[PDB]
RNA sequence: GAGCUGUAAGCAAGCUUUGAUCCGGAGAUUUCCGAAUGGGGAAACCCACCACUCGUAAUGGAGUGGUAUCCAUAUCUGAAUUCAUAGGAUAUGAGAAGGCAGACCCGGGGAACUGAAACAUCUAAGUACCCGGAGGAAGAGAAAGCAAAUGCGAUUCCCUGAGUAGCGGCGAGCGAAACGGGAUCAGCCCAAACCAAGAGGCUUGCCUCUUGGGGUUGUAGGACACUCGAACGAGGUAGAUGAAGAGGUCUGGAAAGGCCCGCCAUAGGAGGUAACAGCCCUGUAGUCAAAACUUCGUUCGAGUGGAUCCUGAGUACGGCGGAACACGUGAAAUUCCGUCGGAAUCCGGGAGGACCAUCUCCCAAGGCUAAAUACUCCCUAGUGACCGAUAGUGAACCAGUACCGUGAGGGAAAGGUGAAAAGCACCCCGGAAGGGGAGUGAAAGAGAUCCUGAAACCGUGUGC
RNA sequence: UAUGAGUAGCGAAAGAGGGGUGAGAAUCCCCUCCACCGAAUGCCUAAGGUUUCCUGAGGAAGGCUCGUCCGCUCAGGGUUAGUCGGGACCUAAGCCGAGGCCGAAAGGCGUAGGCGAUGGACAACAGGUUGAUAUUCCUGUACCACCUCCUCACCAUUUGAGC
RNA sequence: UAGCGAGGUGAGAGGUGCCCGUACCGCAAACCGACACAGGUAGGCGAGGAGAGAAUCCUAAGGUGAUCGAGAGAACUCUCGU
């Protein structure tokens, strides 16, 4: 995937349009990642022998990896995303500027 | 197998014809006679038809 | 072949542990294993006498999950009796 | 790893099977009655086995060419 | 190149930038049954012998390997029987066996319904089917040909000839070929004289057989005389790189849509993404890439004479009986089979649709031979005025399943929550099922019997 | 999906009450008396079935009603052999069948040799025990084959015991 | 007997003894009959009274009360009695 756990990224398309954050977890299997702050549910658990109280919590739900873009290190606009090589070592970096994400 | 060990001639298939011309399936057998003769160099009764006989070549035995 | 082929798993179960009292161990064997290669195998790992082994095969159980229709494995069970002069497993 | 074990002899690696083989029956024994926690060593004990006796094979049709 | 431990949620325990999971090349392991092959057997089981090894005091037990039959080759034995042979034993064999495309090919065997407005010749049809043999193709093939020209020059296949010529209870029907135009093109090796060497029978110097040379044909030729493993390149089997808009704004749950503006384009294929995207993602055009295995390509002994001799024999051919030829026994050439008879051999032989003569063209009775042609169980890429869940495969789904049948065999039904499980915490009636709220959601009359939700059919209410 | 229709049927048979369990009881459990089979409707055991067996839990469907129950659902559990039956023993009919004989092919037949119980042969009995096995486990008392680290007795090492 | 044969024979003592089946139903609601189906299903054992008896009727050991019931007691139909 063009993005992974760990980066900044900004949701390009949804409810949580212009909206940052970072990614929490990547699904490659399901193109889907899961981003801090962003599309949040509200899951009613009943008790378990884990949490025995139950309740409705709010937590993320992932988005479809193409509804976020990594954003520029230089101007901190959305990218796209190219490769180059350095130090024998592939790097992702930001088409709009030339900075390396990574 | 009724086929000449000679020849290899052996049974084959056609038609009785009668006068109104109708068609059944007969055979037609090679004159086959069990004879002694060297086969490898060994005496053994095998089938060998009338006509490979005929010359004089297979030899008895 | 190693002993450690021949015996499985021991067996707990409440007749499994009612023949533990009368010095008699149950194992799940390989399936190919006589009772002679049983006694073999009991004597070399774990260092005991044994008196007599008595040996069972059970089928495997038809069983079901969902839609699915199957079978359990086929087993081997053996009852090992030790010496009244034997160390205990 | 395979590179460790290629190191040793093959005698040795037969006494590090024999071990191994030992230490899976023992496992064996606990996830029957209940005791091992750590199950995931199954697994490792028997890919370590399955490691050991390819490499041993591999000598064996090395010699024997 | 950052996640992973499949479906399959989940807990659990772990793994992974000291490179995991994953993808490709090459290996290793690969229980038992199955040709199944140590012997047996009701497939997936049982019972052995021989080595060697583990274990036992020893028996019993365990492990590894070997042990089918037939064929070929070699060796050793050599019955009745003297030699001998049959037979036996041993050794060596990546020798055979079996499967499989429901296809295509070549053979052996070979129907009937049906048509003929009945039916027997005839048709259907050398079809279906069974059997044998294959090969990636097969078969055919280098003139004893076609013809009747100033000729042609192996075979196969396509077009045409032509529904012609013909065959035909001259009925129903069956039905060529050559010429001409194309596809593709390629030619060769023996047998025989004869020579050399060797062995064998000596028949007693004649003949036989093995090996090598020789030789290969038609207005004849020949013999026989004389004369001159690597290297490199392009592919395949993993991949890599890859332009351009979250443009603004409207509606909306969400914008890929509207409106107003940009931009890329060797890229406006495609799929995905919360509605319809060249510019969001995966990609696409283009350009690159391989340790390994593999495919293809590229490079690194002749004339002139003709005394003789030779030139495929139980053959060609013929009679009788059948079959194949488009051709049904006919005026019946041509090809093959069974049976019996049986040539000539260059001063020779075959064919030109009975047959003869003349002429013309050829040289049989030995073998090999690519391409053009046929077909698709598969793999890769793609296409469709093809189907869209009673359709399209029998099979969109755990289907040759369930189920039926002793068996061969027959053979279904069954797709759609939502963008996302956010899959309804909590309260209430109820044993539960199921409801009513509350929540989630754009929607719950989308709540799993979950898109839409017709009709039949079943109800409740009531205006006449 | 109707109609027929709340219709035909609910598959030979003796139950009654008291108590219990439970949301619910003609139908489940217990008790009592009554009744039925008894050369069987009892006990054992083939073939066949294949977990239906035992225990605990369950009640949607199956059960011609009901259901708290069940041959049903879900979990666990349960089958122990030198001596029983079969194999490592024997053969019958029949079947297979090295070579072989016969045959368009496929194959058919058949010898040596095998396979093949429904038969022949062959060593364990009584008692006890579990929720669920028992000539199998346990107790007691046996028997059969084979083996020799050993013991004793006897016989004999080639007109030499023994097998 | 042919053979084999330098060690044997007998009795103790010690020891060795594998695989397959073993649950449960089996005149049955578990098998064959599409069914928890009045049918079919080889063999062993099969008590007492009266009796020739395995007949018969009533019982023993043992097994069972049968998977829709409650009423009413018409026609008619069936099976019975007079
Ligand atoms: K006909
Ligand atoms: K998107
Ligand atoms: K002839
Ligand atoms: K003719
Ligand atoms: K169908
Ligand atoms: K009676
Ligand atoms: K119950
Ligand atoms: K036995
Ligand atoms: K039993
Ligand atoms: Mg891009
Ligand atoms: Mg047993
Ligand atoms: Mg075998
Ligand atoms: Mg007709
Ligand atoms: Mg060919
Ligand atoms: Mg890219
Ligand atoms: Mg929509
Ligand atoms: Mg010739
Ligand atoms: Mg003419
Ligand atoms: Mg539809
Ligand atoms: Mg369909
Ligand atoms: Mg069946
Ligand atoms: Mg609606
Ligand atoms: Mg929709
Ligand atoms: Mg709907
Ligand atoms: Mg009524
Ligand atoms: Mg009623
Ligand atoms: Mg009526
Ligand atoms: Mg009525
Ligand atoms: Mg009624
Ligand atoms: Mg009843
Ligand atoms: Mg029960
Ligand atoms: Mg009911
Ligand atoms: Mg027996
Ligand atoms: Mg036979
Ligand atoms: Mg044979
Ligand atoms: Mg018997
Ligand atoms: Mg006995
Ligand atoms: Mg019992
Ligand atoms: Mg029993
Ligand atoms: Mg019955
Ligand atoms: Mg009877
Ligand atoms: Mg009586």
């Amino acid at each position: 995937m063009h993005v992974k756990k760990g980066d900044k990224v900004m949701v390009i398309s949804g409810k949580d349009k212009g909206k940052q954050g970072t990614i929490l977890a990547a699904f490659p299997k399901k193109d889907r990642v899961l981003v801090e702050g962003v599309n949040m549910v509200k899951k009613h658990s009943k008790p378990t022998q884990a949490n025995p109280q139950g309740g409705i919590s709010n937590q993320e739900a992932p988005i479809h990896v193409s509804n976020v873009m990594p954003l520029d290190p230089k101007t901190g606009e959305v990218t796209r995303v190219g490769y180059k090589v350095e130090d024998g070592k592939k790097v992702r970096v930001a088409k709009k500027s030339g900075q390396v994400l990574d | 197998a009724r086929k000449c060990v000679i020849t290899g001639k052996k049974t084959t298939a056609g038609n009785n014809r009668s006068h109104a011309m109708n068609a059944s399936k007969r055979t037609w057998g090679a004159n086959l006679q069990k004879v002694r003769i060297l086969v490898n160099g060994k005496p053994k009764k095998v089938y060998v038809s009338a006509r490979a006989l005929k010359s004089g070549k297979v030899e008895r035995v | 072949k190693d002993p450690r082929d021949v015996l499985k798993r021991p067996v707990i179960t409440e007749r499994s542990a009612d023949l533990m009292t009368e010095k008699k161990y149950t194992f799940e064997v390989d399936v190919r294993a006589n009772k002679t290669e049983v006694k073999d195998a009991v004597e070399s790992i774990f260092g005991v006498k044994v008196d007599k082994v008595n040996i069972m095969n059970y089928k495997g159980k038809s069983k079901r999950v969902g839609r699915y229709t199957g079978m359990t494995s086929r087993r081997r069970k053996a009852i090992v009796k030790l010496t009244a002069d034997s160390k205990e497993i | 790893k395979a590179n460790e074990i290629r190191d040793l002899t093959t005698a040795e690696i037969e006494q590090k099977v024999k071990s191994l083989k030992e230490e899976l029956f023992n496992l064996r024994f606990q996830l029957a009655t209940g005791q091992l926690e750590n199950t995931a060593r199954i697994r490792e004990v028997r890919k370590a086995i399955a490691r050991m006796k390819t490499v041993i094979r591999e000598r064996e049709i090395a010699a024997n060419k």
